[PDB]
């Protein structure tokens, strides 16, 4: 069975016996100044190509949606701002492809740099709606503001093995195509500049690489879709 | 009794609004008015008393006609017959007396013969929108047109065919408000009409003038 | 709190805008009016009080010195010029008066930076 | 008495006996699709300079407010929309000035050029915030597109003294320098287009000529505040 959710002006339709992940058994809520409800739609994101040779995909969260309508407007207007969000992987493909795809979102995802001396700079830490790639080879050191994005490591320094410790979904070809996330609010102050700061970032990494026989498509379309919730922002206003 | 200064006796009554002419063998021998209130001064300056107007149209044509000058040596003409065609607004209108557009189904018409009453046709508010206006401060571009005005056109035609003699007819349009509602009043016109299509004005003074202040 | 020290007799308006912190100072009378504003009428009342807003990062305390960071605004702009009648000086004073209005608190007592 | 009046984020004050001048008995409604209420505020536009030539100034409504925060954005934004006004007029003068004003608002201001073939242009019909003079003498005819702006006929071709059959206010210097009209939706259609039809016009007209004597301020403000009332645009989503 199908389901159709529509927000907003936006509809999206899902598998109606779809399993949802909440991140950690909570949902998101407001903080217990200003909401905004016209930004409680989808926004989904340019499609990824899944290919044989791919490593992965990640988007940091609040600059994902930095350049999406009211959101992205509420986020220049505003000066500090808070949300939750709700985050759909769908892939396309047919019962003639094969491969298993990680998908988690990571708070608070501290990413080094190839130089040892430096720290990555924002374009190589987040490139907006456009998604940033992890490489199956080692950055070289000669590099300077780069990410290490080599994936075993998941460029934070630990085994990307043990990152189902934080909220995720396993995308198996042969037995389901899409994940469906609810990450909670998470921060350390119950405020913060959207701008300067990216709490969540999620990533998409293929453990079984696809597979697929000659004639077969080759290549398996990944959509992203992101509906913030319960957003709110600081007041602009007197007393 | 101030029942006379109500809308409906201020408005409703009837007026001759267009004269015209049309003879029987020129292959242009029809007459074409496109119902407007402003081709009358007297009755466009009592509406522009409003705003927005709401109103029914009743018309009566007056028409008759004249022998023209032949050379057959005995005119007998048997009584003639006119064709008196409302074309609704968008609707198909003619050019020629024998034109397809005569014979619209969807063009209500009246054929009348001289020498009973005068034939007498009834439009209803046919605006999409709510009211007529007589003011319209915007753009449809031309400045203060307002095409939901729109009210059709009138054609009238010679039905007999040219004997031995050319007949000219002449048909003078009567036309009066019925069932009128009025809004928002507005200051009398004060300067004279310059043209019919827009309100353009020549500046004029306020009012007569005295010798002095104390007469 | 701002207080007009001008003759009774002089007239005019003001433009007090407030600027939140991360929004620019305003540059023009219309900037100032399309964000938070209050028009103030000296002809009509000789004070008028604005109570700023918190508005910090979550943070619920913030630190009492700071670095480069959002600071916000307050601006004042002619409405109007200043009428006066004849023999009226069209020259004229404010005073300003600041004081906490809401539940303001302090924390980490230290030694001030003013004595030597 | 001094009340003290917020809309929104903006705030004005206004003498607490001040008489309010309601259109036609009308207070501005709701169309028994689509509303915005943080349109709701007051705007401020530009103070004009009242002098001893003056002959009067107009803005025509919509338009006015074409360049103002939202409610312009709403205007670029949305196809259709209606909305009633409440406009404040207000003079600074001194007890030693002496003046009289016709404050009116006139529904479809329709007005005339000066060449009787022609039509304004829409520059010379309104200047949007900036205000639009009238003249105390008569626009030449070889002038193509201007309007007819002489005071006595108000540039509708009627006399100016009539005009207090439509709202109105006097602003008699000795008496009162502040006028509130309160001016409901009033159309032909239930809603219309705001960039191509202007259905309000503000005039403001010195009946008496300002007199002051030497010394006093050679000039008076006149600072014009208007605030939509009740504004609806259409929708612009699907059934």
């Amino acid at each position: 069975r199908v389901r159709s959710i529509t927000l907003g002006n936006s509809t999206i339709t899902t598998q109606e016996c779809a399993n949802v992940v909440v991140g950690y058994g909570v949902w998101p809520e407001y903080l217990k100044t200003q909401p905004d409800v016209a930004t409680c739609r989808f926004y989904t994101l340019e499609s990824v190509q899944w290919m044989k040779n791919s490593a992965g995909w990640w988007w940091k969260l609040p600059d994902a949606l930095s350049q999406m309508g009211l959101f992205g407007q509420n986020m220049q207007y505003h000066y500090l701002g808070r949300t939750g969000y709700t985050i759909h992987v769908q892939c396309n493909a047919s019962k003639f492809h094969q491969g298993c795809l990680l998908v988690v979102c990571v708070p608070e995802a501290e990413m080094g740099c190839s130089n040892l001396n430096n720290t990555p700079e924002f374009a190589e830490l987040s490139g907006g709606d456009t998604a940033r790639m992890f490489t199956d080879t080692q950055i070289g050191e000669t590099n300077s503001k780069k990410v290490q994005t080599a994936v075993w490591n998941a460029g934070m320094g630990v085994g990307v093995g043990n990152l189902t410790i934080y909220p995720h979904q396993w995308i198996n070809l042969r037995t389901n195509n899409s994940a469906t996330i609810v990450m909670p609010y998470i921060n350390s102050v119950p405020m913060d500049n959207m701008f300067r700061h990216n709490n969540l970032t999620l990533m998409i990494i293929p453990f079984v690489p696809l597979n697929y026989s000659e004639g077969s498509s080759p290549y398996v379309p990944i959509t992203v879709t992101i509906a913030p919730m319960c957003a709110e922002y600081n007041g602009l206003r007197l007393a | 009794s101030r029942s006379e200064s109500s809308i409906e006796n201020f408005l409703c009554r009837a007026a001759c609004v267009y004269y015209a002419t049309y003879t029987n063998n020129s292959e242009k021998g029809y007459a074409e008015w496109v119902i407007n209130t402003r081709q009358v001064a007297q009755l466009r300056r009592k509406l522009e008393l409003f705003t927005y107007l709401r109103f029914d149209l009743e018309l009566t044509f007056v028409i008759t006609s004249a022998q023209q000058p032949s050379t057959a040596t005995s005119v007998d003409a048997p009584v003639q017959t006119h064709q008196i065609m409302y074309v609704p607004p968008g609707g198909p209108v003619p050019t020629k007396v024998t034109d397809y557009a005569w014979q619209t189904s969807t063009n209500p018409s009246v054929f009348w013969t001289e020498g009973n009453a005068p034939p007498r046709m009834s439009i209803p508010f046919i605006s999409i929108g709510n009211a007529y206006s007589c003011f319209y401060d915007g753009w449809t571009g031309v400045y203060g047109i307002n095409t939901l005005n729109n009210m059709g056109t009138l054609y009238m035609r010679h039905v007999n065919e040219a004997g031995q003699g050319p007949i000219k007819s002449t048909v003078r349009i009567y036309f009066k408000p019925k069932h009128v509602k009025a809004w928002v009043p507005r200051p009398p016109r004060l300067c004279q009409y310059e043209k019919q299509k827009n309100v353009n004005f020549t500046p004029t003074g306020v009012t007569t003038t005295r010798v002095g202040i104390t007469t | 709190t701002f207080m007009f020290c001008g003759s009774a007799m002089a007239t005019g308006k003001f433009l007090l805008a407030y600027s939140p912190p991360g929004a620019g100072v305003p540059k023009n009378r219309k900037d100032a009016m399309l964000g938070t504003h209050v028009i103030w009428d000296v002809g009509l009342q000789s004070s008028c009080v604005l109570c700023v807003p918190w508005i910090s990062q979550t943070h619920y305390r913030y630190v009492v010195e700071d670095e480069y960071t959002a600071a916000g605004y307050i601006t004042c702009w002619y409405q109007t010029n200043i009428v006066v009648p004849a023999d009226v000086q069209s020259s004229c004073d404010i005073l300003c008066f600041v004081s906490a209005c809401n539940d303001f608190s302090v924390r980490m007592l230290k030694d001030t930076p003013f004595i030597r």
